[PDB]
């Protein structure tokens, strides 16, 4: 049984949540645009800034982020951004979403420099995950507190961040038991996502570095959230 | 440091 003190926390963030959606102006062109290397990474390169726009809306909106030190938000939006991404992709993936045109935008990321040291890991995590079975609510929830993660780099108070993320896991595993009786385990197998999506950020934070010598055009604001010189 | 980060957190 769900609490109302935390029944109103989950309706709180699965609003903001799906408040904002990606421009069909930039998802139509997953369809429409040529199919090339440049292309590809163009529109890819697109929908992140965009997206990076939507996560400090959706981050803003978070109970209790808007009170912590300044500097630990940055450090925060900074450590997640390629994690979130990793979640909304896969959600955009494993639902089918129409507005994610699956098989398409599987082409443009399949060709667009990436290397396949990285390509694959990306889609056996997609598969993995999509076989979960998430709800919007495990997605949402999942989002929350990958952003509110205490153990980023370069964070000063690791501690009022654990009272923001503390509070998010438990109403995700109240959910659990809710939800899946059946399997107690479902609980700790969503959170070992958290493990397997620390580990694209050394393979990302390659990828940056790769593109960059190639003279691969990024944006002043993917610049800033990923340190690109 | 962080402008545009900076700036849409204050929008
Ligand atoms: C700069 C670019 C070359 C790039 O370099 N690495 C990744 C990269 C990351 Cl960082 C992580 C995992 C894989 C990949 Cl390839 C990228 C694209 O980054 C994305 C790509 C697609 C989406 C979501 C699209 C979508 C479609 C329909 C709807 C919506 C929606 O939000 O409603 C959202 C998002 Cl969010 C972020």
């Amino acid at each position: 049984e769900l609490t109302p003190d935390q029944q109103t926390l989950l309706h709180f963030i699965m609003d903001s949540y799906n408040k904002q959606r990606m421009p069909q102006e930039i998802t139509n062109k997953i369809l429409k645009e040529e199919f090339s290397a440049e292309e590809n990474f163009l529109i890819l390169t697109e929908m992140a800034t965009n997206h990076v726009q939507v996560l400090v809306e959706f981050t803003k909106k978070l109970p209790g982020f808007q009170t912590l030190d300044h500097e630990d938000q940055i450090a925060l939006l900074k450590g997640s951004a390629v994690e979130a991404m990793f979640l909304r992709s896969a959600e955009i993936f494993n639902k089918k979403l129409p507005s994610g045109h699956s098989d398409l935008l599987e082409e443009r990321i399949r060709n667009s420099g990436i290397s396949d040291e990285y390509i694959t890991p990306m889609f056996s995590f997609y598969k993995s995950i999509g076989e979960l079975k998430m709800t919007q609510e495990e997605y949402a929830l999942l989002t929350a507190i990958v952003i509110l993660s205490p153990d980023r780099q370069y964070i000063k108070d690791r501690e009022a961040v654990e009272k923001l993320q503390e509070p998010l896991l438990d109403v995700l595993q109240k959910l659990c038991k809710i939800h899946q009786p059946e399997n107690p385990q479902h609980f700790a197998c969503l959170l070992g996502r958290l493990t397997e999506l620390r580990t694209f950020n050394h393979h990302h934070a390659e990828m940056l570095m790769s593109w960059r010598v190639n003279d691969h055009k990024f944006t002043p604001l993917l610049c800033e959230i990923w340190d690109v010189q | 440091d962080h402008q545009l980060l900076r700036y849409l957190l204050d929008k």
